[PDB]
């Protein structure tokens, strides 16, 4: 979400090993916007489908 | 109006609007009057008492009454006209029907006789009727805009 | 489900027998259904509005009669509330492509008044009149009000300026009567207005005042679907 | 038996024992590329030029120069309504965009509805005189009329101060209409976005093509303040474009025809 | 209750106000009422017809295009499934005095081949096309058919004989389209048949094979009465 | 019987079921709008252009 | 109140699914300022009232 600094706590760009969930689909929730939500709901890796 | 004073700097509205009928009369003027809720417009005639929604209130024990508008459009949001475009456009008509179904309103409210006015006496009989209105519950306006650019207090030399 | 579908559609196979209102079709395989996975939310249909439906349109109620009284003249009205509602324009496109009936029409009397007027009316209620060589329906006579007082009525004043609601019932020998035929509603009741006297004022005043008789029906039973136009 | 399926798939034995290998390879990515590109929302966010202005083409004298905008970019080619004019292959001349293919260009038409901001920066690159101390600004337009782009110029240098007030209030930046200003002296970049206003609409025809002509309800008027004198004449501002957080496309109803064509000789 | 009245009916004071389906009445006193007091009995009204109702109208399958295939010759159609069931007659008497719709309207596609016959069609729908500058409707080209499978679509083949029903979903900015502006259901999504090759046959025969299209409105929202006669 | 109020007030049947349906909608502006103006106050404090001097 | 990055801890324009009190009235203690006062004393919700 809004918070301060926040691009260093993503994996961000790449491989992070367990970030091989390319072939999940997201789910979004049916009143989910894009900044405090399913990024964090889906799990750690949900930020290289742009969340 | 307090209602078009609060909703000119946006340029979306959304909700009811309450429309008070006050009937000045003496104890003796009875009738029947008949409030029709229409979407579009009104027929150049009689309107029928299916096919719109009406109420035809008693004015012996309701001489004034207020009637909620609520929200029946196609869209979630119209546009508002602004104070500035309202002055040129006609919103009360009194010898016919006015337009609605633009997307700047939410239909029409037209008054109508069911029973004639029964009088005490051989005397002419004004009787008339206040158009008060004011926000129902449901008001909400949006998108602050241009609405009030051109308005001024100083009157126009 | 499964075969090289996404998450934003849906290819199957559904039934061999489909039905929807009144159209069968027996199918000789199953069909190929490709869905576009479109589920609305909340807030994209108005709520609340449920009153005024399609399937309770002759529920609704129209004006079938107005008269008015004037001072020094009587009301002495006839009229058929079965043919006033059912040769609306509005309901016989309704009850168009339909051929049983069966309803119950509960109709409505509006009187405004004042507490200077005066006088009474009786309107009265005639049930059946098929085979009907009695219950005349002629001009006025006083002693026409003593017949019509033991049929269904009601009395209307100008002065308390109130009252006025009977049901109508079905009564009719074949249970759902037909639309298509010629004349279906005539003959089955008619109200007469009789004035015991005539309306009168107290401070000589001569205005008119309006009587209106509204009517709808109660309990509808349209139910046989036809290709021929209902009349 | 899956002999009519509208997405088809019956798997027949292939020439692989193990299906779908590259999955299973972890560190793919930290031989070959760096990173791995998954969604297109998340390459959507990399701003592109679009087209550059010029400010000192539309007045005379010291004016203010206005640009109405779209909040979506036009689109690349031979338009019918084009903001401006190649050679043809008749050899005769044709209205065309100079402008630049984006990403969303590319991949708005193929899709029903769209709804979303959209970001844009403005960078006043070029040259200049010595004496400006302009200040560039942004500022939104109504969501009941679309304006066409189009730009106009306000003169400034009048003898009367009352009749230079009021082309500064002809402007949409006198207006309670979302504004950003800056000074060029010292930033020069706006940084704006557009939000989603509506009038109770869900969302728009993304198939639309036609916006240097008719607009979007996502208008934006972009004013910079220019005089007559030379090296003024190579001012221009540069249009970046991107897409907002809130920004979704609709359902896939495939890819447009496409026409391959490199840019003409503008006449 | 009390005074004066018998078994056979009934005479009481009903509230003042009446409220029955989109019309109130506020009335200035209690009215008198006047009940026939008529309950019927059950084996007066069939039962088991309640499938075809007056309420669910709109859910009436109609048969809006029948097209023929020769052997020789392709099917290249193009219609309109929104404009097709409500521009029909029937339908339009029925939503008349409301003003508001927004339904879903699933179609169907009946094709009854042999297995000599062979060939195949694509038959596809396009959702909104409002501002839509591009899905090009133009004359036959083999290169229209890989842009078609994209969207809506199904394959339809004499050989089988089989498959055909999609559901075509609501897509539209605003809820509740009107229905009283004019081309009120023209653009919002149409289906074009294209032909792959030609229909064939094996023994040389020579007959013509029917293709039929049926549509009909799902989950009907039709709300607002009004007196505009509804285009 | 409230009938010289002068704020006025007599609710008579109108043509709805349900009373003020548009506040029971919670998310009407994560689809419309994106936001919600309740007060003045708060939109008080954008700065809106006055006036220039030479 | 006068806090660093108080923005990031808003709701601050929105939907906010409990910020759906529109329809309450603002209570204004009888010296009560705007800022370190009502925002904090009504609920999290009083800052789409301006305060």
């Amino acid at each position: 979400e809004f918070k301060h600094d926040g691009l260093i706590s993503k994996p961000a760009s790449a491989v992070a090993k367990a970030a091989d969930a390319l072939s999940m689909i997201p789910y979004i929730a049916p009143y989910a916007k894009a900044t405090s939500m399913v990024a964090d709901k889906i799990g750690k890796i949900a930020r290289i489908f742009g969340y | 109006t307090a209602l078009a004073f609060a909703s000119a700097p946006f340029e979306t509205w959304q909700g009811s609007i309450k429309f008070h009928f006050k009937v000045v009369c003496s104890e003796y003027h009875r009738g029947r009057l008949r409030l029709v809720y229409n979407p579009l417009t009104n027929n150049a005639g009689p309107v029928a008492f299916n096919q719109v929604y009406s109420t035809t209130i008693d004015i012996s024990n309701d001489r004034e009454f207020d009637y909620e508008c609520k929200w029946t459009d196609i869209r979630a949001w119209n546009a508002c006209i602004g104070i500035d475009g309202a002055t040129s456009a006609t919103f009360f008509n009194t010898a016919a029907a006015v337009t609605g179904g633009t997307p700047f309103d939410n239909g029409t409210l037209s008054v109508y006789v069911v029973n004639e006015l029964a009088t005490p006496s051989t005397a002419a009989a004004d009787v008339k009727v206040q158009v008060w209105v004011s926000a129902g519950d449901d008001f909400a306006v949006a998108v602050p805009g241009v609405g009030l650019s051109q308005l001024s207090y100083f009157q126009q030399q | 489900p499964s075969a090289n579908d996404g998450p934003s559609f849906t290819t199957s196979k559904t039934s061999q027998n489909t039905t929807s209102e009144n159209v069968h079709f027996v199918d000789g395989d199953t069909p190929w259904t490709y869905d576009v996975a479109a589920t609305p939310d909340e807030t994209s249909k108005l709520s609340g509005f449920d009153d005024a439906g399609l399937g309770e349109f002759l529920s609704r109620p129209i004006k079938i009669q107005q008269y008015q009284w004037t001072p020094g003249v009587q009301l002495f009205q006839t009229f058929n509330p079965w043919s006033d509602y059912f040769g609306n324009a509005d309901v016989l496109e309704k009850i168009n492509r339909f051929r049983n009936l069966r309803c119950k029409l509960c109709l409505k009397v509006l009187i405004n008044g004042n507490s200077f007027y005066y006088g009474r009316a009786l309107l009265s209620y005639n049930p059946y009149l098929r085979n009907d060589q009695v219950t005349v329906n002629r001009s006025f006579f006083i002693q026409d009000l003593i017949a019509a007082s033991n049929k269904p009525h009601i009395l209307l004043d100008p002065c308390s300026s109130e009252g006025g609601q009977m049901c109508l019932p079905f009564i009719w020998p074949e249970n759902y009567l037909d639309i298509t035929s010629t004349g279906w509603e005539d003959q089955m009741g008619e109200c007469i207005i009789h004035d015991f006297d005539v309306l009168r004022h107290a401070n000589g005043g001569t205005d008119p005042i309006t009587v209106s008789i509204f009517a709808w029906a109660e309990d509808v039973s349209l139910l046989i679907p036809t290709t021929v136009a209902a009349q | 038996d899956n002999s009519n399926n509208p997405v088809g798939g019956n798997p027949i034995d292939n020439y692989g024992t193990e299906h779908a290998p590259l999955l299973k390879e972890d560190n793919q990515y930290l031989v070959y590329q760096g990173e791995r590109i998954v969604s297109f929302k998340d390459l959507l966010r990399r701003y592109q030029y679009l087209n550059s202005y010029w400010p000192q083409e539309t007045g005379s004298g010291f004016r203010y120069y206005t640009l109405d905008s779209p909040g979506m970019p036009i689109y690349r080619g031979w338009d019918p309504n084009g903001i401006d004019q190649g050679q043809d292959s008749t050899a005769g001349n044709s209205p065309y965009n100079f402008c630049s293919m984006t990403l969303l260009n590319y991949l708005a038409p193929a899709f029903v509805c769209q709804r979303g901001s959209l970001r844009h920066k403005w960078v006043t690159a070029g040259a200049r005189v010595n004496s400006t101390a302009s200040v560039l600004s942004a500022t939104r337009h109504g969501v009941l009329f679309p304006l066409p782009l189009a730009e106009t110029a306000h003169p400034l240098d009048n003898a009367l101060v009352g009749d230079r007030r009021s082309e500064l209030q002809e402007m949409q930046r006198s207006r309670l209409n979302g504004t950003a200003i800056t000074p060029v002296r010292l930033n020069n970049t706006l940084e704006i976005e557009l939000p989603y206003y509506s009038i109770g609409q869900r969302f728009h025809a993304s198939r639309f093509l036609d916006l240097a002509g008719t607009g979007d309800t996502q208008g934006v008027e972009i004013a910079c303040e220019i005089s007559d004198g030379g090296n003024d004449a190579n001012y221009r501002l540069d249009q970046f474009v991107s897409v907002g957080e809130d920004f979704t496309l609709g359902m896939f109803v495939g890819a447009p025809i496409m026409y391959f064509y490199n840019d003409p000789t503008a006449t």
